[PDB]
RNA sequence: GCGCCGGAGCCUCGGUUGGCCUCGGAUAGCCGGUCCCCCGCCGGGGUCCGGUGCGGAGAGCCCUUCGUCCCGGGAAACGGGGCGGCCGGAAAGGGGGCCGCCCUCUCGCCCGUCACGCACCGCACGUUCGUGGGGAACCUGGCGCUAAACCAUUCGUAGACGAC
RNA sequence: GCCACUUUUGGUAAGCAGAACUGGCGCUGCGGGAUGAACCGAACGCCGGGUUAAGGCGCCCGAUGCCGACGCUCAUCAGACC
RNA sequence: GCGGUGCGCCGCGACCGGCUCCGGGACGGCUGGGAAGGCCCCGGCGGGGAAGGUGGCCCGGGGGCCCCGGGUGUUACAGCC
């Protein structure tokens, strides 16, 4: 069964295209494979968008299927999508991906020197848990 | 075109219990438990209503050769519900002109020896596929009652003995012999 | 230094096309479990094409003829050879680089298998079309070892299930270790979270 | 044009490399398929052909024209001394076939069986299995042997025992015996190896293998007749008398 | 104390179907598979390194058996990040599918 | 004409040259569809030679301009009347499309005419394209988008971006 | 005069320049936990709680190499390195895990204090797997082995000659 | 002498025989049409760089390893380029 | 020191010119003196229109006031032209 449905008023993260990496709000459905869309609080101008570049997410904001960009902006900033998206787990791992893409050489060194000991402490904690489980097993 | 949505609901009676493991269905009721694996048919199976009243199958974006599979799932599921609540009884009768067909049931329903068909000495041993039972009935002269849950096993075991009792190399329009399916129906009437 | 590819779910020539070019580029490729390779189109068309390949035969001496290899691994080897230029030294060096097995033998059961999504049947076929299993076609056409390979694959699936349970309980110990030690690795964790490795 | 009068084909293509065979004694290409219900039994033997003889017997087959009459029938006598078991061979089933796992011989091996490992028994100093037979009378050695019998119990599927003829009982010139793997078809791998190692190093006669009134299959190389033409080998029709370059 | 060259594979010469032009190598560089990513590698010093039987000199060191054929990386080749290259001597066809180093030091960063 | 890219709508007018017979000819106007104005003026002289007694030489263009879509942010239904040549005999058609722009609907018309009927753009000649309100729509594949509560998922998301990870360890997920 | 275990070099073939030690599998569905519930020789199902453009992520994980010198903090103490016994492998068999041992260490890792190490004067094949594969004699010991094949003769189950 | 677009005669027809216009082959390589006297592109001193034509871009085999667009299509004889 | 000529061999760099393939900024013209869209209905004042019909009302059922289905009708607690 399904849980994300293309309908009037779903926001969708966009995979690729000109507007890669932004949310849009799907307004109306043109074809089997294309839809009139508008992200008004994220600078996506009112346009058509094929479905196979947009990843529909779990935020539905209610407005009619012919409403103008004024009312789409009203529903967007009343539902306050731009903080729910920054708070959800999707954009946290998007932004973490962008952080380690942005990672310079010197902080790549710092991350190496950090995560070496951050794994050493884990590894000896793991093996002392293992010997504790052995002494409880016998 | 492709139709954007085609759905049908199937009403599930109070005594029977369907449930879902993904796309396959399992049915528990009075007579037994019967499952079927629909993993070749590419649909959505919602089990809606609390007290589990309706099984709604829906297909999104289908051509007509695959929208045809929408209510055939409904037919298989409601045939399954009929076979679990009430069961299936195929009464197939023996028809002969001169030589009587001797049907003797072995291993309590599971094998049928058919003898003296057209007078010939070759014994026809037909095995019921597992889960159905053949029996020579009373209050009818030459009848074979095939009882089971699922119609594919019942009617297929019937069709095996109907394809066994066949007249070959002669005129089938004159030689009307063999056992033929007479009365399809139900073990326990509603 | 060696690609180990799984063969389950991959189309025959659509996998052989990536493998052929990748071996001409100097890799060493081990395509393993080649009785799970799918072929598109239905089973009866596919075995009719293979029986046509069997009927094509040198007339005066079939000992010189096309050696129809019946094993699934060697059907896939023959189709990679069809895509490679095997009459010359670089194509023969490519066929020396390629190794192909039926089932998953003990050199490679203890390794992790790759997959190619660009050749994979869940991607490159419509879901209502018919496909055909190369292992069942090869058994159907004269390969003799479906049963023994199936039992050996059942054995290795059991032993890999034991390995996977132990790896699960190790990683449970790892996360319980992290939750026990986060107070004194917190200064090492947050410098990884600010560089986007850990959110 | 076509063939004027259709006639069936001379000879058979099934037996096609009509060559001198590589092996002198005939080998078994297939034993009977074992089923674990039976008791364990050897599924072959090995005896030597002596000659030909009549019999006279009364045939009791109902419905023939020879029912309760009295035929004569040609018989063949295969002199068949009891064979001596010398070692057992295990086999594991592989996706490439069925390969041999671990051959284990007996301690004492008769000299007529030892002759088989020598192309010249005269000039050799007869050193075969002398380092191997020491693996039985020391404790580390028979611990190694119990280890690989335990391995053959775990990993093998078919088990076949080496047995040789007992040539010193035959009126022949040769002394070098014949060795053969005979498949032990019967119970499980455990019961199979138990039977095989308890009858290791000792004899087994004919009657434990075959019973009287039992159809068997006979394997061997034919009587060699030399390099011969198409008329005497393939039985084609002789061309007529008038033929210039031979008929 | 580590590697200072990118890994590349000598895929072939610059060739038509019934004609090859041995003055231009085709290099497939590992990791880059698109023309937006191939722009870093233009004008880089690339080198085919091989051993031989008898000793040759080595600049800043002892005579040893390793030898080179140096070259530049001229321009991209096709959409898949395949690149062209030109070398001082044209490469032997031994090198088809062997590891040509692509250095970093003609740097534009 | 080959239907290269998206078509554009050209309003193009023309007339005969002034003759001593009549001082001024009447002016003739067409909505035509072409990739650019050169092939547009060619198609104009094609249809006006097919209708009137007018040619490239005895006539002249007056204004070949483009009509922009007067409301390109509202999805609209388009009824398109057609006249195309099969392998055997020509046929009149009425096809409905659903698009933002009139030129986009006529581009889509040429595309699925070439798809379904193998009709090529020299064979297909247009005659009347109008914007049709949602109750006058006759075609089922267009009418089944006329729901204010339209709702459908995207069931089998086939994997785009295949060769970026080419040799990976994960089987791809096609449920989103 | 040969094979195993325990040194410096010579000839030749070259390719390489960190490892990834593994569930099964679905794709209109998955992954991970809990077990409070129920059975089987820990496994499996049900309920429930998490994630699901996969983050328990191959867009990934592990290791990370300038060296030494003092002294200080965090981590470690149960750990590092080095001899006996227990098992784990057959499809083409695992250089793995475990119990102690006499030894020795606060050295290994992360932040700091302190300087030193041809700073070879801007310049290429540098940095590895490398005790690499194959071939010769120099070699010093110890535990071990002193065989067959072919011709020739013979047989005649075989045979053109070989072969058998 | 031969071939080819179109015109055209005889013959059912022909990789047949006979003409007209023009271009080719013969005398002519080269890229493409897998293969090839004539077809498509194009005519040539020996070379370096760039770019194209016709034809192409899963692999042989250079180039689609585009997150190419819209449809049609199931073949137990699929279809695939003057 | 100046001018010419060259380095035994292997290499590197610099700027200048020619020929090319790209990349990145920025400015302007024309058009229906662009078309639409943005902000000041829930742009201003009155007037209408229907539907891919929002409220509300009714009918039905899945529930625990929400959702779903159908009907009515014209801005209402959504909007469009
Ligand atoms: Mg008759
Ligand atoms: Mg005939
Ligand atoms: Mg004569
Ligand atoms: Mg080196
Ligand atoms: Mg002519
Ligand atoms: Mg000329
Ligand atoms: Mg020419
Ligand atoms: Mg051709
Ligand atoms: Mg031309
Ligand atoms: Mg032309
Ligand atoms: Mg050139
Ligand atoms: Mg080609």
């Amino acid at each position: 069964v399904f849980r994300r449905f293309v309908e009037v008023g779903r926001v969708a993260y966009v995979s690729f295209g000109p507007h890669a990496g932004k949310l849009v709000a799907i307004v109306d459905v043109i074809d089997q494979n294309r839809a009139l869309v508008d992200g008004p609080c994220t600078r996506v101008r009112r346009q058509a968008m094929p479905f196979k570049c947009m990843q529909l997410t779990d935020f539905i904001l209610k407005f009619p299927h012919s409403a103008r960009q004024k009312y789409v902006r009203k529903a967007w900033e009343k539902a306050d999508i731009n903080t729910k998206w920054a708070a959800t787990r999707w954009a946290k791992k998007i932004e973490a991906r962008e952080r380690k893409a942005k990672m310079t050489d010197f902080d790549r060194y710092k991350v190496m020197k950090a995560k070496k000991m951050r794994n050493r402490i884990i590894k000896n904690e793991v093996k002392k848990l293992q010997r504790a489980a052995l002494l409880k097993a016998s | 075109m492709k139709t954007i949505l085609s759905n049908q609901t199937v009403d599930i009676p109070e005594n029977v219990d369907i449930s879902l493991k993904g796309r396959t269905v399992i049915v528990k009721g009075p007579r037994g438990t019967l499952r079927r694996d629909f993993n070749h048919i590419n649909v959505e199976l919602s089990l809606l209503g609390k007290k589990k009243k309706r099984l709604r199958v829906d297909k999104w974006w289908g051509n007509r050769k695959e929208l045809a599979t929408v209510r055939t799932i409904c037919s298989h599921v409601q045939n399954m519900i009929k076979g679990v609540t009430l069961g299936f009884r195929y009464k197939m009768r023996s028809v002969y002109a001169h030589f009587p067909i001797n049907v003797v049931i072995q291993e309590n329903g599971s094998l049928v020896e058919i003898r003296n068909f057209l007078g010939e000495k070759y014994i026809r041993r037909v095995r019921m596929r597992p889960g159905v039972a053949c029996s020579v009935s009373q209050a009818q002269k030459d009848e074979l009652v095939l009882e089971g849950n699922d119609i594919e096993l019942v009617s297929n075991s019937a069709a095996l003995i109907q394809q066994a009792t066949t007249v070959k190399n002669k005129d089938i329009r004159k030689f009307l012999d063999g056992i033929y399916v007479s009365e399809k129906g139900t073990v326990q009437q509603a | 230094q060696v690609l180990v590819l799984d063969g389950r779910g991959h189309l025959l020539g659509r996998l052989a096309a990536i493998v052929a070019k990748q071996v001409l580029l100097g890799r060493k490729v081990v395509v393993v479990r080649c009785e799970g390779i799918n072929i598109s189109g239905n089973f009866y068309r596919n075995k009719l094409k293979y029986l046509a390949f069997l009927r094509k035969r040198m007339n005066t001496n079939p000992s010189r003829g096309p050696y129809h290899f019946r094993a699934p691994s060697r059907i896939f080897w023959r189709t990679v050879r069809g895509m490679l230029p095997h009459k010359t030294k670089r194509g023969q060096a490519a066929l020396d680089r390629l190794k192909v097995f039926d089932g998953i033998p003990p050199p490679y059961d203890k390794k992790k298998r790759m997959v190619v999504p660009a050749a994979l049947k869940v991607v490159r076929l419509k879901p209502t079309r018919k496909f055909a299993y190369l292992g069942r076609l090869a058994h159907e056409v004269g390969w003799k070892y479906q049963a023994v390979t199936a039992t050996l694959e059942e054995k290795r699936k059991e032993k890999a299930k034991i390995h996977y349970r132990k790896k699960k309980q190790l990683m449970r110990l790892r996360k319980q270790a992290e939750k026990n030690v986060e107070k004194k690795i917190s200064k090492f964790t947050d410098v990884l979270k600010t560089h986007g490795l850990l959110v | 044009s076509h063939r004027k009068f259709s006639a069936p084909r001379h000879g058979s293509l099934g037996f096609l490399p009509r060559k001198r065979s590589s092996r002198h004694r005939g080998k078994v290409k297939s034993f009977p398929k074992d089923d674990p219900s039976k008791p364990v039994h050897l599924t072959a033997f090995l005896g030597y052909k002596a000659g030909m003889t009549h019999i006279v017997r009364e045939v009791d087959r109902p419905g023939s024209k020879v029912n309760k009459k009295e035929v004569v029938e040609a018989v063949t006598i295969v002199e068949t001394p009891p064979m001596v078991v010398v070692g057992i061979v295990g086999y594991v089933e592989t996706p490439r076939g069925l390969r041999t796992f671990k051959t284990v011989f007996a301690e004492h091996i008769s000299d007529e069986c030892k002759r088989r490992f020598y192309k010249n028994w005269h000039k050799s100093k007869k050193k075969a299995f002398t380092k191997y037979c020491k693996k039985w009378q020391d404790d580390a050695g028979k611990r190694q042997l119990d280890k690989d019998f335990s391995s053959m119990k775990k990993y093998c599927q078919v088990i076949r025992v080496l047995a040789h003829t007992q040539m010193r009982l035959l009126p022949l010139r040769q002394k070098k015996a014949h060795l053969m793997e005979i498949q032990v078809n019967g119970g499980t791998v455990a019961e199979k190896l138990d039977w095989a190692r308890e009858r290791l190093e000792q004899q087994v006669p004919v009657s434990q293998v075959f019973g009287q009134d039992e159809m068997i299959d006979v394997i061997g190389v034919t009587k060699g007749k030399g390099y011969k033409g198409v008329t005497s080998r393939w039985h084609t029709k002789k061309l007529p008398r008038k033929t210039h370059r031979g008929l | 104390s580590g590697r200072l060259w990118c890994k590349a594979i000598f895929a072939g010469y610059k060739r038509g179907l019934r004609n090859q032009r041995e003055h231009t190598a085709l290099l497939k560089i590992e990791g880059v598979y698109a023309r937006d990513e191939t722009e870093f590698y233009l004008g880089k010093r690339c080198a085919y390194v091989y051993k031989a039987k008898n000793n040759t000199v080595t600049p800043g060191g002892k005579p040893n058996k390793t030898r080179v054929i140096w070259g530049k990386v001229t321009r991209a080749h096709g959409n898949s990040g395949m690149v062209r290259a030109k070398f001082r001597s044209n490469l032997p066809a031994k090198a088809i599918g062997h590891r040509i180093r692509v250095m970093l030091y003609p740097s534009r960063i | 004409m080959k239907a290269s890219g998206t078509l554009r709508e050209y309003k193009v007018v023309g007339r005969c040259l002034p003759t001593p017979k009549c001082r001024t000819p009447p002016l003739y106007r067409m909505r035509i569809f072409a990739p650019n104005h050169v092939v547009a003026k060619s198609r104009f002289w094609y249809f006006v030679s097919q209708l009137k007694k007018m040619k490239k030489s005895s006539g002249e263009i007056v204004y070949c301009g483009q009509v922009f879509e007067k409301s390109p942010l509202r999805v609209k239904n388009f009824g398109i009347w057609l006249r195309y040549d099969s392998r055997s005999g020509t046929h009149n058609m009425y096809r409905e499309y659903r698009d933002l722009t009139t030129a986009g609907a006529v581009t889509q018309c040429y595309r699925d005419m070439g798809a379904r009927h193998r009709a090529r753009a020299h064979s297909i000649q247009i005659m009347k394209v109008e914007e049709i309100a949602a109750s006058k729509c006759r075609r089922p594949a267009v009418k089944q988008f006329h729901d204010s509560k339209i709702k459908f998922p995207l069931p089998h998301r086939v994997l785009r971006r295949q060769h970026k990870p080419r040799f990976t360890t994960k089987r791809p997920n096609t449920f989103f």
